[PDB]
């Protein structure tokens, strides 16, 4: 857990931090980003 | 008989199966509304199985779902990958839960804004400890319960089990007569669900017959000619994507899973969004346009 965890971040730059802490927070994400592109792409073809 | 008298008739049998059994999901969530409602989560000792053409998301879409159940539930996920190597499968599960272009992480440059959602997506898989893939290919029913069993054993039960399509494992005994070899094979995996006392979706090919017809949307029937997996089949969903059969179509980006049978309770088409470029299904936002 540890020593892969470092490795992990040795690929990106140096700023780059976690975006999600938990799993909830991303599915949350994930509802909010599909809501609003299922409806946008919706939009579009009908218009 | 007057007119209001029998319209009251007619919407009451409309109204007794058009609603849902279920109050709160008594399964595993799908992560999905719309099939949430329907389905009320994948019920244990269920054989599921994800059956639909090439091309239509078949094998994303069922590991959307166990990329959902392994964020909405503790117990550990076991996914059966016949067909792609542990690691390709994974890489396109990354891209499918941090939602950033799988073209960017195989060529193309990876933002900043990219790298930093996938960091945080390996994080969160690091800390559960969920998911549980196995490549090796061409595994026999005895094996994969044998495996699935210890996976059982060593740590907290089983959540939810995977099979990248059935028609890759196989049975030696029965490897002369396919529709023997396939029969078992369907049989074994309903015994494993019953046992373990968990879902299990098992992905199914459809032969090219269906196509000749106008209505290209995958039935039922279409399972027969695959084997005796209809019959020992809980739950049976079919992915349908009209953008690749037509053209130009109403619907571009939608795709919809149309479900051909359930035990559990009632029949029906779910409609969701796809894209292409992570691999991943969304919910449909159907119920609130507002201009």
């Amino acid at each position: 857990v540890g020593d892969l965890m470092q490795r992990l971040q040795k690929m990106m730059p140096a700023h780059i931090k976690p975006a999600f802490k938990t799993g909830e927070e991303l599915l949350a994400w994930q509802k909010e980003q599909g809501a609003i592109r299922s409806a946008a792409l919706e939009r579009e073809n009908r218009a | 008989k007057n007119i209001a008298d029998v319209l009251d008739a007619t919407v009451a049998r409309i109204e007794q199966l058009f609603q849902q059994p279920h109050d709160g999901v008594t399964g595993v969530n799908t992560g999905y509304d719309d099939l949430n409602k329907k389905t009320a989560g994948l019920q244990p000792s269920d054989l599921i199985i994800v059956a639909a053409r090439p091309s239509m998301g078949k094998t994303t879409f069922a590991m959307n779902l166990v990329e959902n159940a392994a964020m909405l539930q503790d117990k550990p996920v076991l996914i059966f990958s016949l067909e792609m190597p542990s690691e390709q499968i994974m890489m396109r599960s990354l891209a499918s839960l941090s939602r950033v272009d799988q073209t960017k992480i195989r060529t193309g440059q990876l933002d900043d804004e990219d790298w930093a959602r996938i960091s945080g997506t390996m994080g969160i898989l690091l800390e559960k400890r969920n998911i549980y893939i196995d490549d090796s290919s061409g595994l026999t029913p005895t094996e994969v319960r044998s495996r699935a069993r210890r996976i059982a054993r060593e740590h907290g039960g089983i959540g939810l089990i995977m099979i990248d399509y059935l028609q890759l494992m196989r049975v030696p005994a029965l490897s002369d007569n396919r529709t023997l070899e396939i029969a078992e094979i369907s049989r074994s995996l309903k015994a494993l669900a019953k046992e373990l006392n968990v879902p299990v979706v098992a992905l199914s090919q459809l032969n090219r017959s269906l196509e000749q017809r106008a209505d290209k949307r995958p039935v039922n029937s279409d399972l027969r000619e695959s084997g005796s997996i209809e019959q020992d089949a809980d739950l049976i969903m079919f992915i349908y994507r009209d953008e690749v059969y037509h053209e130009n179509s109403d619907l571009k980006g939608i795709a919809e899973i149309i479900i051909g049978k359930q035990r559990n309770g009632p029949i029906g088409t779910v409609r969701l969004t796809f894209n292409g470029q992570w691999s991943r299904f969304d919910n449909y936002a159907g119920p609130q346009y507002d201009d």
